[PDB]
């Protein structure tokens, strides 16, 4: 018990590790998005980091993953977006190949997600009307 | 994955200081690590020479050879060195540098494991008279 | 039959190219450290295990934001001192014969003139030693700028001396550092860190040669956006330094003329004793290794059999043309023949000296209508420098012959500041993800 | 400080043979001890940390066991990589005492 | 199947449908909120809208109502604010008119909500103490 | 401070109560001498050192309710 | 009308020679005696 050392992956430390292996580790990243002519531009990055941080929350809450790290959905996952199953793709790729591969159907997904939670809130209006 | 590479003088002369260096690459000096010096003679059994941790300086040294280890870092440099006073015949050996530690893929010390340890390729001294 | 449902994951590590303003940090200077944060004594550097990035230096933005920024500091440092417009009046000239060698004949003028006083009723009969490249006749003779712009002088409590500087980037973004040695600034970078800002980077500013700089910790490394094409420069970084001492001799004097109501003009009284040349002075023997080396790398790129010759500048402005430099205040320009000369075929203690020259009206950016009055140093004044980069040439380079000829180049700092930022490159993070997952809401 | 006695000193076995090593503590260490493969004018391998647990990269045939004052590291079916000399070590306590090392060839 | 157009109700296009109408469309609403002298003013109007809906969001979530686009309350209809009945105001009526009619019965109520949310809040506390 | 809030899973509430334990190594007081003989500035400068291990304890006890919540649900 | 509200039981510390109102309100006297003098006449031809 001595003579060892203890290392934590850092940030950006499980960008090359595999999704499921990644996925134990959001928070590390989430606390780091937030936190005379130079002022103005100084200014500017900080007003646009808080613009795009505000953006990124409206968008979660938007989608009913309001307060949530990792928040599943009711919107079925259709085949021609995808066809790998989970055993290659939590176990052997990485969320960077991963964009890569998905960067071409992302607005669509955004918009079944919107569509999809406005129902579920109908709903639940009308349960709770009776 | 740590990497690390030893050097220093092949021959030393009887009574006089034998230093040594290791380079690490992959990893600081400076953070939470046990960087270790070793050596073994031919045909005999390993001898553990001394440690000390990186980030706080802490050394711990064999009590048999506590009187003439030395075990210093640089960050300047990303290296650490060993100096070993009055060296004699017995003092010919094989001397490696190395490190194990545990890398935990979590938050706090209760999150799976995993064992990491590097050892060098190792340097033959001798010792003459 | 996969019955999976969309999942959103927020705080992915994913990155994408992108392009930012990032600000200061730093352990009175032109380079004014007071708007500049302070440093961490303890910077943190995360290894990125199994990510390999695409790097190109002739593309970084960050040597835009550092000539900006630099030229800023410049610009921002000599607006609270005095303006030289009264000095543009009629000279009259002779020349300097006392105590001089046969080198420095002509090139000292004593001058003598009217200036105004604090009272504006009053003038006053005034003298001063200016040099040769600095006025122009019109036995009388006229300021170099007179006809371009009326421009300042430099206040004599700033001091020009290179600090470094370090370049932290905001928040939701990253710099990415590449360890691969032997990376040539191009290409795919296997070995990757993570920094929270770059090593401390000296804006020394140079031509024909990098001094002060960094050095390749394995071998020479040759640089260039594409080494087929001869309009592009070559950056060679050295594995070792080269030691250069430069000198002016002269014991100047200075005095004070008081131009106006709080406003003194700095002028050069004499010179105490003899009249000598500046001059550099660098090793023979350690300059030909440097240049075996330098050769043995180019060979690579050049073939095996070419024959490798080294020259002298074209031909241009003063600057573009002489290793142009600052040592303590005082602006040198000097002629470096002696070291591009000599021609390599596949197979003690004397020093090279170059003789060279001073100034004191200073066009430092390539920038016409502002210039910089320098004024002069008291008394004698020695530096000594690393040379630890080149900036070369390829004249023609046509199949006809198979001898390749370099020669010196320079003039643009987007150069020198990219020799030192070509192993760093700036991401923003994408924290949004979405994956197939099997729960469902 | 804490002495360790390695068995056998010298082992032969052939290709296929399952080898055991046996290597004991003065005094309880559990599980602090890690096994070790060296082969001729090599550096050494970790073959089982924690004396339970496989490292990872080792082929599956290593296997460690035991406890208390008693440890013992089996290969199931050497091979003609395996023959080396195999090392145990411990952490629990200064000084880091090594084994004097089982030396397995061919037979 | 050929020869039809396909046209969606875009921003403040349901301006003058009826409450029940213009209520099926609050997404399209809700996501435009967000988004050297000069650069003073600027900057200080982005500022601005930052800090209003900050305290939009601020005062949605004092009132239990957080992460929700249609957030059912507590808190019973007092006839004095209005005497009109349901089949009156969600289809024969539009929102403009609904904020012309009640601008001076607002304040009230968001004290009232506010005070019903903390008891709710001491309640939850309470049962879970158990 | 919204941030730090939400981590915790008590995002959109002013009075959350958590899963964590309470150590008796940070403060020994009952609940009769801590919530009618004492105040908030009192009770902060008391605790003004055992604040971050908290922290680092609700982030870590939600990450795990949040990786358990996903497993139930995924049956 | 301005509001102010009555703090009950709470004994506060103050140190008036380590207020830092006191050099912000030198630093903007200053800074507006500076700005007002701008736009008006210097006299440079006085001087005879
Ligand atoms: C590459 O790096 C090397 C070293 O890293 C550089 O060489 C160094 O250069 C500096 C600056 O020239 C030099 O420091 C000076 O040394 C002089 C001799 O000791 C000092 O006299 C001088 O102090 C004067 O200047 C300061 C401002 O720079 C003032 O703050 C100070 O008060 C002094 O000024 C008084 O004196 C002058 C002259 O009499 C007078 O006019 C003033 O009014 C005032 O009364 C500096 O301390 C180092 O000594 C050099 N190092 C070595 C080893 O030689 C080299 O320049 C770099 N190369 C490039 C290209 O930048
Ligand atoms: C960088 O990539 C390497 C591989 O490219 C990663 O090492 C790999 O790590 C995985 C899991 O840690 C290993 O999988 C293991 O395989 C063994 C044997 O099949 C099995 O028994 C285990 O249960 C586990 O599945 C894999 O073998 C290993 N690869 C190699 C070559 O050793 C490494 O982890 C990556 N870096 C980071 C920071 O993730
Ligand atoms: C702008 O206002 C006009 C009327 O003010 C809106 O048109 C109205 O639309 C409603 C529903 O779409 C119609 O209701 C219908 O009433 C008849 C009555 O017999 C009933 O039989 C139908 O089933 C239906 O309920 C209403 O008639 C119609 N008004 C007119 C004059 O045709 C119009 O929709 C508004 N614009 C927008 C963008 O909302
Ligand atoms: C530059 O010229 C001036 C003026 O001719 C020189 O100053 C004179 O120096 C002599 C002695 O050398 C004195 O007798 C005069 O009184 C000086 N004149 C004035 C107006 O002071 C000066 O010496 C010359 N400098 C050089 C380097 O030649
Ligand atoms: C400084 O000004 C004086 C006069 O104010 C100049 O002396 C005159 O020089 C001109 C030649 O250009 C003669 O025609 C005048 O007769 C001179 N007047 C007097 C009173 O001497 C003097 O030359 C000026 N100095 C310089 C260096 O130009
Ligand atoms: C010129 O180069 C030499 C060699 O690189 C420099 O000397 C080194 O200075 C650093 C300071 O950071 C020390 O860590 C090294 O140990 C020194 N090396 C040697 C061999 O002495 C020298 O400082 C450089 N000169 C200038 C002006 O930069
Ligand atoms: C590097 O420069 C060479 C020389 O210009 C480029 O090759 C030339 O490309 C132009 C394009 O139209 C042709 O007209 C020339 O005939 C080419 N010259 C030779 C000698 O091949 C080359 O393409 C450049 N490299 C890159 C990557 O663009
Ligand atoms: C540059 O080199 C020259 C020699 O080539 C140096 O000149 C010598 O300088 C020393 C100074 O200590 C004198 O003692 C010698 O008499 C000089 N010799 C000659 C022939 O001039 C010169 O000093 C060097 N300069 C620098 C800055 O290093
Ligand atoms: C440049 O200057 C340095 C320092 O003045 C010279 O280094 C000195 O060289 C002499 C003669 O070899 C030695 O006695 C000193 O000990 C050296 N001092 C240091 C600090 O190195 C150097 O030789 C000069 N180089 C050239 C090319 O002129
Ligand atoms: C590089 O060397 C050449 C060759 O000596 C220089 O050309 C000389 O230029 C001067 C003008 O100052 C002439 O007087 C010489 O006659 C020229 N030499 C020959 C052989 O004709 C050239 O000037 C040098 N480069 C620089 C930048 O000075
Ligand atoms: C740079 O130095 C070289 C070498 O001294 C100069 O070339 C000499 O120029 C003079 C002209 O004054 C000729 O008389 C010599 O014959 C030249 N030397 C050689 C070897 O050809 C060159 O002129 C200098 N640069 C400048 C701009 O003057
Ligand atoms: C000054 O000296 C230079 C160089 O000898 C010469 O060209 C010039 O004509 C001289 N001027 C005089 C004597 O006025
Ligand atoms: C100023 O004069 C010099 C030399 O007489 C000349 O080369 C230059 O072009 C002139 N500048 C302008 C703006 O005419
Ligand atoms: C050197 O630069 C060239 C430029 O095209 C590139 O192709 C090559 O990969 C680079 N070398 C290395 C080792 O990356
Ligand atoms: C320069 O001259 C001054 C004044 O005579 C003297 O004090 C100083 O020592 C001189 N400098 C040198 C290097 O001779
Ligand atoms: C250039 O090199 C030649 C060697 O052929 C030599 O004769 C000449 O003097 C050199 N020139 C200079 C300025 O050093």
């Amino acid at each position: 018990a001595v003579g060892i050392g203890a290392v934590f992956l850092g940030f950006l430390g499980a960008a090359g590790s595999t999704m499921g292996a990644a996925s134990m580790t959001l928070t590390v990243q989430a606390r780091n998005l937030l936190s005379t002519v130079w002022g103005i531009k100084q200014l500017q990055a900080r007003v646009l980091a808080v613009e795009r941080y505000l953006r990124d929350q409206q968008l979660l809450g938007i989608w009913g993953c309001s307060g949530k790290l990792i928040c599943c959905t009711n919107v079925p996952w259709n085949s021609s977006w995808s066809n790998r199953n989970l055993s290659e793709i939590w176990d052997n790729m990485t969320w960077l190949q991963w964009d890569k591969e998905i960067s071409n159907y992302t607005q669509i997904i955004y918009g079944l997600l919107e569509e999809s939670q406005n129902q579920q809130e109908k709903n639940e209006q009308d349960l709770l009307a009776l | 994955q740590v990497q690390l590479q030893e050097s220093g003088p092949g021959l030393v002369k009887a009574s006089e200081t034998l230093s040594l260096t290791c380079a690490v690459s992959g990893a600081s000096v400076s953070g939470n690590y046990y960087w270790n010096w070793i050596r073994q003679s031919p045909g005999k059994e390993l001898e553990w020479i001394g440690n000390i941790h990186g980030n706080s300086g802490t050394t711990t040294y064999n009590p048999s050879l506590e009187s003439r280890v030395t075990i210093s870092t640089d960050t300047s440099k990303n290296q650490f060195s060993l100096k070993l006073t009055s060296v004699t015949g017995a003092d010919t050996a094989t001397y490696f540098c190395a490190t194990q530690f545990k890398k935990y893929w979590g938050l706090s010390v209760s999150s799976p494991f995993s064992f990491s340890d590097s050892w060098g390729q190792g340097v033959l001294v001798s010792v003459s008279s | 039959a996969e019955n999976l449902w969309v999942t959103v994951y927020y705080g992915v590590p994913v990155w994408k190219d992108a392009e930012t303003t990032l600000f200061c940090a730093s352990d009175h200077n032109v380079w004014a450290t007071h708007a500049c944060v302070p440093t961490d004594p303890n910077p943190q550097e995360i290894h990125l295990e199994n990510v390999t990035e695409e790097f190109n230096m002739w593309k970084n933005n960050m040597v835009e934001q550092m000539h900006t920024d630099i030229i800023s500091l410049w610009d921002q440092s000599l607006k609270p001192c005095v303006k030289l417009t009264p000095l543009c009046v009629t000279l009259q000239c002779t020349n300097v014969t006392n105590n001089i060698t046969d080198d420095m004949r002509g090139e000292l003028k004593n001058c003598s003139f009217n200036m105004t006083t604090e009272l504006r009723d009053k003038k006053q009969k005034v003298y001063s030693l200016f040099y040769r490249l600095d006025v122009v006749q019109i036995k009388e003779y006229r300021l170099i700028n007179c006809n371009t712009s009326a421009c300042t002088q430099a206040c004599p409590k700033v001091s020009f001396e290179p600090i470094p500087i370090h370049y932290c980037a905001p928040a939701g973004f990253a710099i990415l550092k590449c360890k691969d040695k032997k990376f040539n600034g191009t290409g795919p970078c296997p070995s990757v860190s993570t920094v929270q800002c770059t090593h401390g980077i000296k804006p020394v500013v140079s031509t024909q040669l990098l001094l002060n700089g960094s050095l390749a910790e394995e071998e020479v490394m040759i640089r260039s956006e594409n080494i087929t094409n001869n309009a592009k420069n070559i950056l060679v970084q050295f594995n070792t330094p080269v030691q250069i001492n430069c000198t002016r001799p002269n014991n100047n004097t200075r005095k004070s003329i008081r131009i106006g109501p709080g406003q003194a003009f700095y002028a050069t009284g004499d010179i105490i004793g003899d009249i000598r040349q500046a001059h550099c002075n660098v090793s023979k023997a350690t300059w030909n290794e440097t240049l075996g080396k330098v050769v043995k790398q180019l060979r690579k790129h050049f073939g095996n059999n070419t024959i490798i010759r080294f020259a002298n500048s074209s031909g241009g402005d003063l600057e573009v043309t002489t290793h142009s430099f600052n040592c303590g205040g005082e602006f040198f320009y000097c002629n470096t023949s002696g070291l591009f000369n000599s021609t390599w075929i596949s197979n003690s203690n004397d020093s090279i000296t170059l003789p060279c020259r001073i100034k004191q009206i200073i066009n430092m950016w390539q920038r016409i209508g502002q210039c910089m009055y320098a004024p002069p140093i008291q008394g004698v004044i020695r530096c000594v420098s690393n040379i630890t980069g080149l900036i070369l040439t390829r004249d023609g380079g046509s199949t006809n012959s198979t001898t390749e000829t370099f020669r010196p180049g320079g003039g643009d700092m987007r150069d020198n500041w990219r020799s030192e930022l070509y192993k760093y490159k700036v991401v923003k993070i994408e924290p949004l993800g979405v994956a197939p997952t099997r729960c469902k809401r | 400080d804490i002495q360790m006695t390695q068995s056998p000193r010298s082992l032969s076995a052939s290709v296929g043979d399952r080898v055991t090593i046996t290597c004991r503590a003065s005094q309880d260490i559990s599980p602090d001890l890690n096994w070790y493969q060296q082969k001729p004018g090599g550096p050494l391998k970790l073959l089982i940390y924690d004396a339970s647990n496989l490292q990872g990269g080792v082929p599956s045939r290593f296997s460690g066991s035991g406890s208390g004052t008693e440890f013992t590291l089996t290969i199931s079916s050497l091979q003609p990589e395996d023959f080396a000399t195999y090392y145990c070590l411990q952490y629990n306590g200064y000084p880091w005492t090594f084994g004097q090392g089982t030396k397995v060839d061919h037979k």
